[PDB]
């Protein structure tokens, strides 16, 4: 990827952005019900204190 | 992907959040349509990605990979099928058919076989069982020579 | 040459190390006479030697040796010659005869001499004119083997180890008009801050055409002023090679910078960095163009040069050197330098002085004399000093 | 895909070409003897790239070796991994008449090499390993990257090449 | 701890250096004084490639064999002094200042400073090139029978004697042929554009000069005709392919269509170029860069016949022969850039290999010599005896006049000499007359190599010179008798005698000043 | 010595030892080569320092593959080469011929003689030779039976009887069949492949072409009866543009498009063939195959094969003249102006395969002007001694076609040449009548070492045939199984006239050279 | 002692570490020797009372087998008319497949 932008208010949405997505995964593990989350992967401090 | 050197170039937001939900859509797509024709086992040549084994799981396709590019050729011409180099739905003529496909466990080793019922098929093949690999090449030299006959 | 010895040599005494430094000196300082410095040097340092193994502080004979040499600078003043007075050009000529004696051009001392002084002669500036000058080493010397030395010529204009460009270029010019360039005509390419990024792919052709089309815009310009032949110290390019080739022209490359100057202030052109001028466009002006009489290319044993004869704006000189071999030709070079050095010092001063030893004996003489007038331990300083000369 | 084959004049890049197939070969999973014992599918992923797979599972080198001795192929053979080269793959007094000499040497040359690219499906390079300096390097080389150039015109050629007074008014 | 002033040089001087530095002369002279007239004997040299020549050519002898003595190298330097400037007579100047420098160490070691026999030396030498001058005799240069005698009495000596009338006609024609005088006045026999193809095989008698150039080069495509009668020939110094450029660009493309839009440019670009060339309506085209594919269909298309990578020499003659000029932007492509000179192009085949002929030219100013023989040594000895013929025959166009040969001109000057030293007072008369005895030593080595009696021989040829009109008597090499060299036939120009003994003279000059060595000073 | 003096690490060898190592290494060179001369010489087996094996009976191929390390040896190593490159033949002869010149003008040279009395012997018996050839020749105009019998000689002195009988039908009939009665023979056009099995006496002519490499697709078909031929060079992989270019897209349907889009110029090519294709071949009756000397993509190739195309790629570059020559169509650079008078016509395509290697035929050309030779062979020595055996029979009988003559052989032509020089040398004057005299006996070593190798009395057999040809002037040779003198016409023995032309040129400059060197001398660098 | 010191010609012009055999004393004999003893080698493994035999190669490998072909080459020959029939045993191999 890369990213070419001209306005700093689309940086702003372009930061922004981002943790959105982070969050809308979250959110979406969260309302399942599920109590205990196992993964192959690294999990973040950000998930981690989640 | 494409052969020339490529670039995902985003100016929004939107695209940068539906990039990867796109994606992930179109390869749901292609894997059931593959799935739709009736296929009930994936055999590839190379490499396999992690989207695709869980959508092919989903769907319950059965996912074979082997990697000679000799076996692949031996394997089409005893099942009927033509190998396909791009990704698309077969038609039915492009459609394999074999009675068995099935993981056994024979002395310590794992194998996958295609088995057939009929008497003559393509090819067969012959499985040798011994004590010791310089007697399993004597017998294997000495098939040979029987062949040769 | 004794320069030339002390600097080949290699030596690892610093008290050897100071009368090479003192040879080499002598060279720059003046040009000749850096063999008998070296002589006296050693032979007044042996003389006080003695002089301290005596019980005689080293501070007596040091100042013996100050009063001694200021004495000896002050009665040299009474031996001179005035060149006025003798007729100049013998007078040139026999200081020229006796700088070369001694060397391997010797016996053919008074054509030799002939050529140096004419040289000199040639290449005289006009200055302020409270003083006229003579700067020698802007005479271009040439050296190739082949015939005997006594047919090495002056030539009344430069020379250049140069050949033209390319084989289909015309290889004389009679009237020749002159244009230095300082700056390579090969095609242009943009600065490292700029690129080029294309998105509508029909915008490649005139690009790529302008990238040649400017260099042809440039040359064609320099060429509609009647321009004959162009000097350029960078490269010069294939493609526009063929410009000058059509258009009947000569042109040089890779020239050197130096030459370039004194070509361009013989000849009356000036020298051009770029075609820009107080405003925004670039021109280039008939006024600003070099006049020769004669431009040709010659062959000298297996080997060519480039002549140019009969500059007007003022007079230059060159000179090719024949000889048997490399050793020979390399040795007449160096033994022409100093004769050129004399004359040049002598024509800024008007004053000579006689040789072979007449100078030392008056000076020993006097000063024997003059050290008893002191009555005191620098006596015997004064005359070792008179001794050692 | 996206093939590359190569090219190994003299003697020091003989050597220094086969130290680097000797070091790839332990970095994939390919042996002395042409089988593959890895255990990571990341080292069979571009195997095809370098390697040409045998009726039998065997596995031979894209490369071509020549040197105008018949000593230096020999020491490349007789050296370990020496043996996994194709038999064919070699080409081999300095100066006769013919009024052009190596002109044969240089055929044979560019009759392996078709016949090597013959077999892959999409190459894109040739890597030539030779002394530079040299007089194999520059002048027995008779220009073989022109040569090179000349036959196929449009795919890169990739070489590691070893190595005053007067001061007045105006 | 060691106390040192110049280290580790050494310092040699006295009377040892000016011994070992004649001595060295005259061993430089003894290696090579076998290889003098019409009976001389080859030298076979074993180069360190692995190589051999089998030669007998003095510049060639002495510029294989590596030495310590300085002495040395400054006549093996001006051995190819010699050769540059005049050609011929590299082995004479040799042996004559060797015995210039021996007859020296007489006086030297009679306490006799070297300052006067320099003086002596350099006053000879003058008187030397006046009886030279005074001995000429005048040729036209329009009398081929009188140049091919001379050209014939030059190569008399070396291999190619067996076929000197082939010889002699080859060497004319070829100088002939090159000779051009162009813009303003500057008349000039450059030969750079006569270029000499040895091809082994076939019959010496074979050898011959063409009208035109032949090229190692064949057509690109095998539908090109092969043979043209009257060809029309443009030669371009440009590649016709499609290059990048220089100026750091890229392309950036977001739609389908871009990309095939961009690879058809390209072959827009390229048939542009094609269609420019077709526009002049030639037969043959000649560039020393690349040429693609699509650019031979379309030549071919257009009946046109190209050839790929010539040097840039090779395409300058070919420019020369056919009156064409070479082009870089077909674009500036004009008629009279167009050569038409031509006569008949084709390509043959010689023992496996592709010839292009460009022959049957109107007015030539190139030309191409072809030799055939049995092997590589003997083609490259034939190759230098032909250099050698062509540069006497452009010494004798550049400066018409002759003198006799076999050692008439060298007792002629010893005579004068030795009658104008009675005239001289002082010290300098013993150098004087030295010198003048001393040119004896070339009439003394034909007559050894002959195999005659010297002490005879040389006795009644100098009685002979007493007499008044006798300048041209000599020795006839092949038989060891005197003749007259009018009757004989052997002439060579004055400037190989000027140069020879002007070149001789100052080395020995030279050799006498040196009085000290120093060694081993690590630049 | 002068030189030592100089150069103390230098090496010379002055008068007398330069002629005795010259005439040394002559004689050791021509005493291991004498025995191959004749159809009775012997094998010579050569190894070299990989191992491997070669059989050979061929002078050049001795000469440089056997280890010496002498400047005269490399001087007649060269003057051989020219020989053969030029010629084809002879190369025994030549080092025979030196060697005796060498040896018989150095028995005249050790009684006090000097070496221009016997070069100019030499030179004068040269003319007289070179003038009685000239007129010994036999002129014919070049039948079928006179080239069987002038390939049956040249190639009966390298292999066996059963092998030269099929060797020699082969070569002259393909030397036949690529002739036209004008624009001199042109070889390249005759194709040497060697394919290892099938023992050697299976040596075949095809009047048509065997290609090295086969179809690559599985699916495409193994034999074509009636096939219609392509031949081109343009290019059908992906190619990449040549400035600087990459592909900028925003989500995965972009993507999908690009992807899409980036093949078109190579699609368009393939649809261009499919179409003339369908345009010719209405019917599936006929076949369609393409010849490509570049290479092809595997979508090309399924493409292809989707509609019956048998395509071969990367091919030789001489192919794309042979084939055209062959089937009759035209070789061209783009597909813009396809047409049907561009493809050529071809009877049969097929294909072998032995074991990893695969071969094409093409055959059944209704004129072909280029063939095949196809050698077999159960050893890789025996493939390569017949590639040399044919290469010698091609120039014998190409040359035989160049010249308008024929000469007698088996050393008749010697005895006619020594006993004419024998009677012309009384009328030279001086001492060169021992040139003369050393020049014949020089010439008359071929019928000596003939008869030395058949197993007879070299004296005695060269007496017998010195009687005839005197008392009857008959050109008369050694029979070979009986000793007996013999008429080489009527038996049917010939020889090149250029062959003896060269030879006799080039034997006489390096002798001549070589006698005229005085000293030795390496003084070089190290 | 005293030395024969070389005969002129071919033998003092063969270059250091060659060999040349001449003659039926010094060729013939010696070929005829090497085949008889290569082929003696592999007598005793012909038939149904064949023994086995173990080879191991250049790289510590091991074959046990009384299959000929596979014996030839395992084995290393460093003699050319052993070499020769070896490649006649293989071709025979190629062709058919037995014997
Ligand atoms: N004709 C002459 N007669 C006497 N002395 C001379 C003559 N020419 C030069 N000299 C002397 O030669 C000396 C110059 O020595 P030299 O080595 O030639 O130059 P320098 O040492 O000055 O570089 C001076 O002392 C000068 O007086
Ligand atoms: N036929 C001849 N008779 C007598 N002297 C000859 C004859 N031909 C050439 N010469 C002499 O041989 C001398 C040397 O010529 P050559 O041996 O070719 O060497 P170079 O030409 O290099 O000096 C010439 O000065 C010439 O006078
Ligand atoms: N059947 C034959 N009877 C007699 N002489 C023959 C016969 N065949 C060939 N020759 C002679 O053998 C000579 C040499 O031929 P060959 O041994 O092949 O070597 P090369 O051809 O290189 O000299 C020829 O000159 C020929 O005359
Ligand atoms: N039962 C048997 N009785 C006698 N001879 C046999 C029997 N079986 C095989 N043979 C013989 O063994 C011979 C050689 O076979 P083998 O030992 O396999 O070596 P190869 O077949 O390679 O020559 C054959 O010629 C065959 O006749
Ligand atoms: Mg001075
Ligand atoms: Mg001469
Ligand atoms: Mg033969
Ligand atoms: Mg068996």
């Amino acid at each position: 990827a890369e990213i070419r932008v001209h306005t700093v208010e689309d940086y702003q949405a372009i930061v922004d952005a981002e943790w959105n997505i982070l969050y809308d995964k979250l959110e979406k593990i969260h309302h399942s019900g599920a109590k205990v989350v196992l993964s192959k992967l690294p999990i973040g401090d950000v998930a981690t204190q989640y | 992907i494409t052969e020339t050197k490529g670039t995902v170039l985003i100016k929004t937001a939107e695209e940068l959040m539906n990039f990867s939900k796109g994606e992930e859509n179109l390869m749901d797509a292609q894997v059931k349509a593959i799935a739709d024709t009736g296929a009930n086992v994936v055999v590839t040549g190379g490499k396999v990605a992690d989207m695709a084994l869980h959508y092919a799981n989903k769907y319950n396709i059965m996912l074979v990979r082997l990697n000679s590019k000799w076996d692949l050729r031996r394997l089409c011409k005893t099942v009927g099928a033509t190998a396909l180099p791009r990704l698309t739905p077969p038609v039915l003529e492009e459609m394999g058919h074999c009675d068995s496909v099935y993981l056994s466990e024979v002395g310590d080793t794992q194998v996958v076989v295609f088995k057939h019922e009929k008497e003559d098929g393509a090819i067969s093949t012959i499985v040798l069982r011994g004590s010791t690999d310089n007697l399993m090449d004597d017998i294997e030299r000495a098939v040979d020579d029987g062949v040769n006959t | 040459d004794g320069a030339t010895i002390l600097k080949l040599l290699e030596v690892e005494h610093p008290a050897a190390k100071v009368l090479c430094e003192l040879a080499d000196l002598q060279d720059k300082e003046v040009g000749d006479g850096t063999t008998s410095v070296v002589i006296i040097a050693a032979e007044l340092l042996k003389n006080a030697d003695e002089l301290v193994k005596q019980k005689i502080h080293p501070t007596s004979v040091i100042s013996g040796y100050r009063l001694a040499c200021k004495e000896a600078v002050r009665y040299i003043n009474e031996n001179l010659i005035v060149n006025t007075d003798e007729l100049g050009r013998d007078c040139l000529i026999n200081a020229a005869k006796t700088s070369m004696s001694s060397k391997i051009i010797g016996i053919n001392g008074d054509f030799f001499a002939n050529m140096v002084v004419d040289a000199v002669l040639a290449i005289k500036y006009t200055d302020i004119r409270g003083q006229p000058r003579y700067p020698v080493n802007s005479v271009n010397i040439l050296k190739a083997h082949g015939r005997s030395q006594m047919e090495s010529m002056l030539i009344s204009g430069y020379a250049l180890n140069c050949v033209v460009g390319s084989q289909g270029m015309p290889k004389r010019i009679v009237n020749a008009k002159i244009a230095c360039l300082d700056f390579s005509l090969q095609k242009t390419k943009m600065k490292l801050g700029v690129q080029v990024v294309i998105t509508d792919p029909e915008k490649l052709d005139q690009i790529r055409q302008r990238e040649s089309d400017i260099t042809k815009e440039r040359i064609q310009k320099i060429l509609a002023t009647g321009a004959n032949v162009i000097l350029t110290t960078g490269g010069i390019d294939d493609m526009c090679l063929k410009y000058f080739v059509e258009a009947g022209a000569m042109a040089v490359r890779r020239v050197l910078k130096r030459d370039l100057k004194r070509i361009a202030k013989a000849s009356g052109a000036t020298i051009l960095s770029t075609l820009a001028n107080l405003e925004g466009e670039e021109t280039f002006e008939a006024a600003m163009l070099g006049q020769a009489e004669e431009v040709v290319q010659e062959r000298i044993c297996d080997d060519e040069l480039i002549l140019i004869k009969n500059t007007k704006a003022r007079t230059s000189a060159s000179i090719i050197l024949r000889g048997a071999n490399d050793f020979m030709c390399d040795e007449m070079e160096r033994s022409l330098h100093d004769a050129l050095c004399v004359v040049k010092r002598v024509l800024e001063s008007k004053s000579v002085v006689p040789g072979g030893g007449a100078v030392e004996a008056a000076l020993s003489i006097y000063l024997e004399n003059y050290a008893t007038s002191m009555g005191s331990r620098e006596q015997l300083a004064i005359a070792e000093f008179a001794r050692s000369l | 895909m996206r093939e590359i084959v190569h090219i190994q004049a003299g003697q020091c890049g003989n050597q220094i070409g086969a130290k680097f197939w000797e070091v790839i070969s332990d970095e994939h999973g390919i042996d002395p003897t042409g089988t593959y014992h890895g255990d990571s599918d990341l080292q069979l992923d571009r195997i095809s790239v370098y390697y040409n797979e045998a009726t039998g599972g065997k596995y031979v080198p894209r490369a071509i070796l020549v040197d105008l001795e018949p000593g230096t192929m020999d020491s490349v053979r007789s050296g370990p991994f020496g043996q996994i080269f194709r038999p064919d793959n070699f080409v081999f007094n300095w100066a006769k008449g013919h009024y052009t000499e190596g002109a044969e040497l240089v055929d044979s040359v560019l009759d392996v090499v078709r016949k090597e690219a013959e077999s892959c499906d999409c190459l894109q390079g040739f890597q030539l390993t030779h002394s530079l300096g040299g007089g194999t390097g520059s002048g027995m080389g008779t220009l073989l990257i022109s040569k090179i150039r000349e036959e196929y015109p449009d795919r890169i050629m990739n070489t590691f090449s070893v190595v005053e007074e007067a001061e007045e008014e105006a | 701890p060691v106390l040192v002033l110049s280290q580790n040089t050494k310092r040699e001087s006295g009377r040892k250096v000016q011994s070992g530095n004649i001595n060295a002369a005259k061993t430089i002279a003894d290696i090579i004084r076998t290889c003098l007239g019409p009976k001389s004997m080859m030298k076979m040299l074993l180069d360190p490639m692995g190589g051999i020549v089998m030669t007998n050519d003095g510049n060639a002898i002495l510029r294989e064999i590596q030495v310590q003595h300085p002495a040395a190298k400054s006549m093996i330097e001006i051995s190819r002094t010699q050769d540059e400037e005049v050609g011929d007579g590299t082995t004479s100047v040799i042996i004559l200042a060797g015995e210039m420098l021996s007859v020296a160490e007489h006086f030297l070691e009679q306490q006799m400073h070297p300052t006067v026999v320099i003086s002596a030396y350099r006053k000879a030498l003058d008187d030397m090139i006046s009886t030279l001058k005074k001995i000429s005799i005048p040729v036209d240069i329009s009398d081929s029978d009188m140049m091919l005698n001379i050209i014939n009495s030059s190569i008399t000596t070396k291999a190619i004697s067996r076929w000197s009338s082939l010889a002699c006609n080859i060497a004319l024609d070829a100088v002939k042929m090159v000779q051009f005088e162009e813009n303003g006045r500057k008349e000039i026999d450059i030969k750079k554009y006569a270029r000499v193809e040895k091809i082994p095989g076939g019959i010496i008698e074979d050898s011959c000069v063409l009208r035109g150039v032949m090229i190692n080069k064949d057509v690109t495509h095998p539908r090109m005709r092969r043979y043209i009668k009257n060809p029309r020939i443009v030669l371009l110094d440009s590649s016709l392919e499609y290059k990048k450029g220089e100026s750091q660009t890229d392309i950036e493309i977001t739609r389908e269509e871009d990309f095939t839009r961009i690879l058809q440019m390209e072959e827009e670009y390229i048939q542009q170029l094609c269609e420019d060339i077709i526009q002049l309506k030639p037969d043959v085209v000649i560039t020393e860069k690349g040429i693609s594919d699509l650019a031979q269909h379309y030549l071919m298309r257009a009946n046109i016949t190209a050839i790929r990578r010539v040097r840039k020499t090779d395409n300058n003659r070919i420019a020369r022969a056919c009156g064409a000029r070479i082009v870089s932007r077909p674009e500036e492509l004009r008629e009279d850039d167009v050569g038409t000179g031509a006569g008949l192009l084709e390509i043959k085949k010689i023992g496996d290999e592709y010839f292009t002929f460009i022959t049957d030219c109107k007015d030539p100013k190139a030309c191409t010599i072809l030799l055939r023989g049995a092997s590589k040594e003997i083609l490259s000895e034939v190759e230098r005896n032909l250099q050698d013929a062509m540069q006497v025959c452009r010494n004798v166009l550049l400066d018409p006049q002759l003198v006799p040969g076999g050692g008439a001109s060298e007792m002629a000057v010893a005579h004068a000499l030795t009658e104008k030293s009675k005239a001289m007072t002082g010290v300098e008369q013993w150098p004087y007359r030295a010198v003048a005895q001393a040119l004896e030593v070339i009439p003394r080595t034909l007559i050894q190599n002959c195999g005659a009696s010297t002490i005879r021989l040389l006795t009644s040829l100098r009685a002979k010179h007493t007499q008044e009109n006798c300048e041209t008597w000599g020795v006839n090499g092949e038989t060891g008798t005197l003749v007259d060299m009018k009757e004989l036939g052997i002439w060579e120009p004055l400037a190989v005698k000027l140069q020879t003994y002007k070149t001789a003279v100052e080395t020995a000059v030279l050799l006498l000043r040196i009085d000290d060595i120093v060694s081993g000073h690590k630049k | 010595a002068a030189v030592k003096t100089l150069n103390p690490k230098a090496e010379v060898a002055r008068a007398q030892a330069a002629l005795a190592v010259n005439i040394s290494a002559a004689r050791g060179l021509q005493d291991v080569l004498r025995t191959n001369l004749g159809p009775k010489g012997t094998m010579k087996m050569l190894v070299s320092g990989a191992g491997d094996i070669k059989l050979t009976k061929d002078g050049n191929v001795l000469l440089h593959e056997m280890q010496i390390q002498h400047p005269t040896a490399s001087l007649i190593a060269k003057v051989a080469t020219a020989q053969d490159d030029i010629t084809g033949d002879g190369t025994t002869s030549n080092v025979l011929i030196i060697g005796e010149l060498l040896k018989q003008a150095d028995l005249y040279i050790s009684e006090g003689l000097h070496p221009r009395i016997i070069t100019e012997g030499f030179e004068a018996a040269k003319e007289k030779a070179l003038q009685f050839l000239e007129e010994v020749k036999v002129s014919r105009e070049m039948d079928r039976e006179t080239l069987i019998d002038v390939a049956r000689t040249s190639l009966r002195t390298k292999v066996h009887a059963e092998l030269a009988d099929v060797l020699t039908e082969a070569v002259v009939d393909s030397i036949l069949a690529i002739k036209k009665q004008d624009e001199p023979i042109d070889l390249f056009m005759i194709e040497i492949m060697e394919m290892k099995h099938k023992s050697e006496t299976d040596t075949s002519l095809i009047r048509g072409l065997v290609l090295d490499h086969g179809a690559r697709h599985p699916d495409m078909k193994k034999r074509v009866e009636d096939a219609y031929i392509l031949t081109c060079n343009v290019s059908l992989e992906y190619e990449k543009t040549e400035v600087n270019s990459g592909f900028f897209y925003k989500s995965a349907e972009e993507r999908e498009k690009l992807v899409k889009a980036e093949r078109k110029f190579i699609e368009d090519r393939v649809k261009k063939i499919i179409e003339l294709k369908r345009k010719v071949c209405g019917d599936s009756d006929k076949g369609f195959v393409v010849i490509n000397q570049k290479g092809i993509d595997p979508f090309s190739l399924d493409a292809l094969s989707k509609e019956g195309i048998v395509a071969l790629r990367r091919a030789k570059r001489r192919n794309m003249e042979r084939l055209t020559l062959a089937c009759g169509g035209v070789a061209l650079n783009s597909f813009d102006d396809l047409s049907p008078d561009c493809l050529g016509h071809a009877g049969l395509v097929y294909e072998y395969t032995l074991g990893e290697e695969k071969f094409t035929f093409i055959e059944k050309c209704n004129n072909p002007r280029s063939v095949t030779l196809l050698i077999k062979g159960p050893n890789k020595h025996t493939l390569t001694q017949i590639k040399d055996a044919v290469r010698d029979g091609l120039r014998a009988v190409k040359n035989a076609i160049d010249d308008g003559c024929v000469v007698p052989g088996a050393g008749a032509v010697e005895v006619a040449m020594a006993e004419a020089l024998i009677k012309h040398k009384p009328s030279v004057k001086g001492r060169a009548q021992l040139g003369v005299q050393a020049f014949a006996d020089a010439l008359l070593i071929i019928p000596k070492v003939l008869a030395q190798n058949s197993g007879f009395d070299l004296q005695e057999t060269l007496v017998k045939i010195q009687a005839e040809h005197s008392e009857s002037g008959q050109l008369v040779g050694v029979d070979l199984n009986t000793g007996e003198p013999m008429v080489a016409a009527e038996v049917g023995v010939w020889d090149n006239y250029c062959v003896k032309k060269q030879l006799l040129h080039s034997c006489t400059v390096i002798a001549t050279n070589i006698l005229l060197v005085d000293e030795i001398m390496r003084a070089g660098m190290s | 002692a005293l030395h024969v010191p070389k005969a002129p010609g071919f033998a003092q012009m063969l270059k250091e570490g060659a060999k040349h055999f001449s003659g039926l004393e010094e060729a013939v004999y010696r070929n005829i020797q090497a085949c008889k003893e290569l082929a003696q080698t592999t007598r005793t493994a012909y038939g149904p009372n064949g023994m086995n035999k173990m080879v191991i190669n250049h790289l510590e490998k091991l074959f046990v087998t009384n299959d000929a072909a596979t014996i030839l080459r395992e084995l290393e020959v460093q003699h050319p008319a052993a070499k020769m029939i070896v490649m006649a045993s293989h071709m025979q191999e190629q062709e058919v497949g037995d014997g």
